[PDB]
């Protein structure tokens, strides 16, 4: 058994956090207080479980989880609320005063400060690792802590743990959810320093999440709570290889062999389906079939793009619940002949299926309903590189005036790291358009 | 008070729709760079479709379909006919074709002299064209693969109709052109008012050398031929003298003798696409005007020629036509404060 | 706990910044002898931002009273609130700064601006996260706009990475003291444009255009006039001073709204402005509308004049959240010829659960638009009208100053207003 | 249309479906750069503080 550790940083990382240790407990029983009855082992144990959970003694599991943000107000919740019994304080740690949203407050000034203590408490966790796998990290690209504090961080893991993989899960910036102008800043600042330091990220739209959320679950405007309690269901479905038994991911090594044949084209796209609201009496069970055929449908992936218009390099199927593997054969079947998936000619045109018969959890009292099958498709397409031109288009827009770039000088970055940083998404986009038409 | 933006100052249609659209009173134009826009008149080439749709509280409309290039390329559409199951490669309406790359460049130089050497030993008629979306006719496969290599882009030969009906008095050649508009329901709307730009020179079929009675194009038969206007205004026959000449001559409707299989051509080629350039489930909403080119041999049999995705109109339909895109493709999704000039192709979704 | 510490400056930033702490006093539910009486929690969940805690669970402002003559903070402490101020933090003198500006910033208040500057400290060294400060002041005295920046000019000296907010109250000649106020406007411009990285403009002018106009109020006071800039700085602190979503803290204002370390001058709003027909319901609408029209406005400026480089609107109240997002959308969506196009979703929306004492629900308008460069014109030009004479120039050349300084500061708005338009093309 | 490589366990099951073949810097280069963001903030501060000295 080998252990994952997961990083939340930022407010958006912390809050995400939360939303996904609050359902692996409801999933794997473990109480608010650490306790596990079905775990017949007490205070060790070499399970599936054990990839993101301790062991003490006393029967307690314990998240392998670290959590960091500039500024304590946001992590100050965590330690009084309903999961307060499962961290102890030293996974905990909450500075002064945040960045600010400045890339540059996040990374040089406030950084350097506070990265050393960091790395002190993610090495006590890796020193309870038997054979320590790779990072999970959370973080938002608008967030100055989230983009700024996250690169050196990943920086220093590079450099603390070569031989380890490091995922991120990302979140982009979407107006409707955020009053920060300066978010495309951070967002290309962040991704530039990153880039060669993550071996695979999962890139979340908060313009996605807003509307499934109003147009599936009718809610009129979401809150951040409405809006992580659905990133988590896809989290954990991602991360469900890793903590169950299985044959598919089962390992972070395996996220890049299946899914990034390319190094810097490591931002796989995400469809999720069924989402279905609560308030709904009862609804229509879907098939394998038909959510299977929801996952090329733009209106339930995490970033807004069009597939028909790119080509796949890989393509994963992750099932949950009443599936068997005829069911889904049948279904893919009956898409290629509809739909258009057209794959990159150098990489084979075929489909890495993963069922566990779990059926998805749901918070009791959540938005989504109890559903008897889902799936969630991770698929490498060149169509999300449209994300990476909306954002590169608004920091052209504000780079040409110059507006805001005194605020990052002022910390200590250089204005030639703006130039340096954008001129790496323009040779992204070109490897995008390159493998794709 | 609707909003848009203008980036293709040469488009003649949407100029006037500009016009007409601010003409409503209800409508702001904006600058071509403003994103705060619900409808864009966008680009030919390269127009930013990724960034539709992500502006907080604006249902964005576009004029044109993002795919629909695949139908408006000449080595393209002959791609999309011989591959698509839909049309497939025995396709009756179709001039065989074949894609023939430039030898300093998959391609189909051998399977196109099979059947050319085919056509040669059987005495039938082995007259191609050779031409590319950046002409030469000619019967012998050597001067139309020569001409291929001295140019540097992709290239189509196809099967010169060489049996076009020909309209008297002039014994001249001449082509259709049909305008279609797909709003955001992909609905397909026929514009009723057809054109026949007609060449002015009489057919001959025994020199491809001159190619002015056989291009029916309108700038071709202005600059290459000596009897332009003269049987009609801009060598352009509208639908009544044409279908007037029908009854006359040959006794029939321009309904039944070309109308038909032209409204089934059209349908056959927007629907096979449907699936990959549809806008239904979209973040942003599509529609595009289509000008599709007919040929009509002795037989009264339609043959589709090129589909032009960014097409003009003739002089003497630009009011009636641009009025009728600002009332099924604009308003249809934003609505202002007949007897319709279109014809509707029910179809399957 | 991030705390600020506020500061007021002369007659008009002492009487300005009394009402201020009356009116968010009422708010979180402090009494005139700083005790609480409050019936939500939100009144007390970001409270020590402004407050103190004393022992027996008094609350004390973190405020400082500066000026030159004892006359105006007498009527402070006399005040309905007067006690609540702390008695050590009241820094005065009794030569007066006879509305010069010399005066204010190298004589009389130089002599006395040390001893500010020590309860400051005091102040400081028991907040656990200084924020930063906020001034509350005229421009066309000699107190509050001499001595004023002056104190700002020695507080970014001690505490060069905090934070520096004023509200400064400009001059017009409609509702004038002295001939003398374009002098010390101009040169008070000067200094907030080094050393402060937030001014919300108040014009005099809108203020009284406002009451008489809009309020319909016949003859205006400056009480009348203080009621406005009350419920003003009441709203444009509502982000720090209650929870919500919005967080926001100074730094945070300060690097989503000044795109530029020069044009940092706001244009604040308010809205309702009803005349006693007051007991209507005000629907989001007419609160938008209201909010921006000029009329409204502060700043005595005509926004469509100039090009908005951002705006933050914040809504306060029991209102649908969603139909506050449908109708400022609509007002961008309505009038984008106004927002730069080069700073994408430069209009952002915060709400706020607890609306003003006694309103439903209300909007307060923050805006920074090129526009201001209007009001830099008018101080620009009235200085220069008497400059160009040299009247009445012996009252400061009395102090020590020289004429060279006046063309400086002379030139320094110019440029002000220059780099304004360049941003307006 | 071919399943390949299908796992079975007590938990699910896993399998791969094929439609077509087919056809860093050290840690004293990081601390240089942290240390010369933190030389360019002094330098800018002292050079305020002079202004404020003059
Ligand atoms: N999905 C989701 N997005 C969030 C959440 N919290 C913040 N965001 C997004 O993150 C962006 C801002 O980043 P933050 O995480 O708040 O910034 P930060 O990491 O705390 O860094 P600071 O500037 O120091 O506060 C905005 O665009 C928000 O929409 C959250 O809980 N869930
Ligand atoms: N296979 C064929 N048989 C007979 N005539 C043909 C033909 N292919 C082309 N033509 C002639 O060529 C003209 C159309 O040329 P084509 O459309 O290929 O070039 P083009 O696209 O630059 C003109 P446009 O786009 O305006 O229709 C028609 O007038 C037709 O008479
Ligand atoms: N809004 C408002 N403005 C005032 C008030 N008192 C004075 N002013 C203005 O402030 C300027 C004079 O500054 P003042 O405060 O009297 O000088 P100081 O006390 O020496 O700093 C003039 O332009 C007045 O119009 C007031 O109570 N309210
Ligand atoms: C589901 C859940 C649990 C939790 F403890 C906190 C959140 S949050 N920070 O996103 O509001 C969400
Ligand atoms: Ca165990
Ligand atoms: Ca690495
Ligand atoms: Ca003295
Ligand atoms: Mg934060
Ligand atoms: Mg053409
Ligand atoms: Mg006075």
């Amino acid at each position: 058994m080998r252990e994952c550790i997961s990083i939340h940083v930022g407010q958006a990382g912390v809050q995400i956090g939360n939303a996904c240790w609050e359902l692996y407990c409801l999933e794997h029983g473990i109480q608010p207080d650490g306790q596990m009855p079905s775990d017949k082992t007490i205070g060790g144990g070499d399970d599936s479980f054990n990839t993101f959970f301790s062991e003490t003694g006393a029967g307690k599991h314990v998240p392998r989880a670290v959590f960091v943000d500039l500024e304590p107000t946001v992590i100050d919740e965590v330690r009084t609320g309903t999961y307060r019994q499962l961290f102890h304080p030293e996974q905990l740690i909450t500075g002064k005063e945040d960045a600010a949203n400045n890339y540059a407050r996040g990374h040089y000034t406030i950084g350097k400060e506070i990265i050393d203590l960091v790395l002190d408490r993610i090495r006590k966790l890796a020193d309870q690792c038997t054979g320590l796998q790779g990072f999970l990290v959370f973080h938002s690209f608008g967030g100055g802590t989230g983009s700024g504090f996250t690169s050196l961080l990943m920086e220093r893991l590079s450099v603390d743990y070569g031989k380890k993989s490091k995922l991120e899960f990302s979140i982009y910036p979407a107006p409707q959810v955020s009053t920060a102008v300066v978010e495309p800043y951070n967002s290309i600042l962040t991704t530039h320093t990153t880039l060669e330091h993550s071996d695979c990220a999962f890139m979340v739209d908060n313009e996605a999440i807003y509307d499934i959320c109003r147009r599936n679950l009718d809610i009129e405007r979401p809150t951040y709570t409405n809006l992580n309690r659905l990133i988590s269901q896809i989290v954990s479905s991602i991360t469900a290889s890793l903590r169950f038994d299985g044959a598919l991911n089962v390992d972070l090594t395996e996220f890049q062999t299946n899914l990034v044949p390319y190094p810097r084209i490591h931002f796989p796209l995400a469809t999720y389906a069924p989402v279905i609201s609560a308030e709904k009496a009862y609804h229509e069970q879907l098939s394998v079939a038909e959510i299977t055929n929801a996952c090329f449908e733009p209106a339930n992936q995490m970033v807004k793009c069009d597939p028909r218009h790119g080509k796949y390099m890989a393509c994963c199927l992750l099932y949950r619940g009443d599936v068997v593997p005829k069911d889904v054969n049948a279904a893919i079947a009956t898409i290629k002949t509809k739909r258009s998936i057209q794959f990159v000619d150098w990489c084979p045109t075929g489909f890495k299926v993963g069922i566990n018969y779990q059926p998805p959890t749901v918070v009791p009292g959540g938005d989504l309903a109890k559903v008897q099958r889902a799936v969630c498709m991770l698929s490498n397409t060149t169509a999300i590189a449209e994300a990476w031109a909306r954002l590169d288009h608004k920091f052209d827009l504000m780079y040409a005036k110059r507006a805001f770039v005194h605020w990052y000088v002022g910390e200590g970055m250089e204005e030639g790291e703006f130039s340096e940083a954008r001129e790496d998404m323009a040779a992204l986009e070109k490897d995008y358009e390159e493998v794709g038409v | 008070m609707y909003t848009f933006v203008v980036r293709d100052e040469n488009s003649s249609v949407y100029a006037e729709v500009s016009r007409l659209l601010l003409a409503t009173g209800q409508w702001k134009r904006l600058r071509k760079d403003n994103p705060r826009f619900n409808l864009m008149l966008g680009e030919r080439n390269r127009l930013p479709f990724g960034r539709l749709g992500h502006e907080p509280g604006l249902v964005q409309l576009v004029n044109y379909y993002r795919g629909a290039d695949k139908l408006c390329r000449k080595a393209s559409l002959v791609k999309l006919i011989k591959t698509s199951p839909e049309l497939s490669e025995s396709c009756t309406w179709f001039p065989e074709s074949y894609v023939i790359y430039p030898t300093n460049l998959t391609d189909e130089r051998e399977v196109f002299l099979a059947a050319y050497n085919r056509r040669r030993e059987g005495r039938e008629g082995n007259v191609w064209i050779a031409k590319s979306s950046a002409i030469l006719i000619s019967s012998e496969a050597s001067e139309l693969l020569d001409f291929i290599d001295e140019q540097g882009q992709v290239h189509v030969i196809q099967k010169y109709l060489e049996k076009p009906l020909l309209l008297e008095p002039g014994h001249r050649k001449f082509d259709i052109r049909s305008w279609v508009l797909v709003d955001h329901l992909y609905n397909i709307y026929l514009y009723r008012e057809g054109v026949l730009r007609t060449s002015s020179e009489p057919y001959n079929s025994a020199n491809f050398q001159d190619k002015t009675c056989h291009l029916t194009n309108h700038c071709i038969q202005k600059e290459y031929s000596k009897n332009y206007g003269r049987y009609e205004e801009g060598n352009e026959m509208f639908f009544e003298e044409f279908n007037q000449y029908l009854m006359d001559a040959l006794n029939t409707t321009l309904e039944n003798s070309i109308l038909l299989q032209i409204k089934h051509i059209i349908r056959s080629c927007l629907m096979c696409i449907e699936p990959a350039i549809s806008t239904k489930h979209l973040h942003y909403q599509s529609f595009q005007l289509f000008g599709f080119d007919f040929m009509v041999d002795e037989e009264l049999k339609v043959w589709l020629i090129e589909v032009n995705g960014a097409p003009a109109c003739a002089q003497k339909l630009y009011a009636e036509l641009c009025q009728g895109i600002v009332d099924v493709a604009i308003s249809s999704v934003f609505p202002l404060a007949p007897t319709s000039i279109f014809i509707k192709l029910h179809h399957h979704h | 706990m991030r705390e600020i510490v506020h500061i007021q400056a002369g007659q008009c930033g002492n009487q300005i910044g009394a009402k201020f702490w009356e009116v968010i006093s009422d708010e979180h539910g402090i009494d005139p002898t700083g005790s609480y009486h409050g019936d939500s929690d939100l009144q007390l969940e970001r409270i020590n931002v402004y407050y103190n805690e004393a022992t027996g669970n008094k609350y004390v402002p973190r405020a400082i009273l500066v000026d030159l003559e004892p006359g105006t903070m007498d009527s402070v402490r006399s005040g309905p609130f007067g006690q609540i101020f702390r008695p050590d933090n009241f820094v005065f003198g009794q030569s007066g700064a006879g509305n010069n500006w010399a005066k204010g910033h190298y004589t009389e208040g130089a002599e006395l601006v040390d001893s500010v500057l020590d309860v400051v400290r005091k102040e400081s060294e028991s907040c656990d996260c200084l924020q930063g400060f906020q001034l509350t002041h005229s421009l066309g005295g000699g107190t509050g706009s001499g001595m004023g920046t002056l104190l700002i000019s020695k507080i970014r000296e001690e505490y060069p990475d905090r934070i520096m907010n004023t509200f400064s109250v400009m001059p017009s000649p409609k509702v004038s003291d002295t001939v003398v106020e374009p002098y010390n406007a101009t040169l008070s411009v000067h200094q907030l444009v080094e050393n402060t990285d937030e001014t919300y403009c108040i014009d005099n002018e809108a203020l009284y255009d406002i009451c008489f106009r809009t309020l319909k109020l016949t003859t205006p006071t400056y009480g009348d006039l203080n009621h406005l800039v009350s419920a003003t700085m009441s709203g444009v602190t509502t982000c720090l001073r209650f929870p919500g979503q919005l967080n926001a803290d100074l730094r945070k204002l300060a690097v989503n709204m000044v795109p530029f370390p020069r044009l940092h001058f706001f244009m604040p709003g308010f809205a309702p402005l009803t005349s006693r027909q007051q007991y209507r319901a005000l629907t989001v609408p007419e609160l938008t509308q209201q909010m921006f029209d000029s009329k409204n406005m502060m700043a005595a400026c005509d926004p469509r004049h100039g090009r908005y480089l951002t705006v933050a609107a914040i809504f306060r109240g029991r209102m649908s959240m969603k139909e506050v997002d449908e109708q400022m959308l609509n007002v961008q969506n309505k009038n984008s010829s106004y927002f730069v196009e080069w700073i994408p979703n430069n209009v952002k929306t915060a709400v706020c659960d607890i609306p003003p004492r006694g309103l439903k629900m209300s909007a307060t308008f923050i805006g920074n638009s090129t526009a201001i460069q209007e009001l830099f014109k008018r101080i620009s030009e009235q200085f220069t009208a008497m400059f160009r004479r040299k009247a009445f120039l012996h009252w400061y050349t009395g102090e020590g100053m020289d004429e060279m300084e006046f063309t400086e500061a002379e030139s320094n708005m110019n440029d002000l207003v220059s780099e304004y338009q360049q941003y307006q093309d | 249309m071919e399943v390949i490589e299908l796992n079975k366990c007590t938990s699910g099951q896993s399998f791969e479906v094929i439609l077509k073949p087919p056809s860093d810097p050290s840690l004293e280069e990081i601390q240089k750069k942290l240390e010369a963001a933190e030389e360019r903030r002094k330098y800018q501060e002292a050079e305020l503080l002079k202004h404020l000295a003059e």
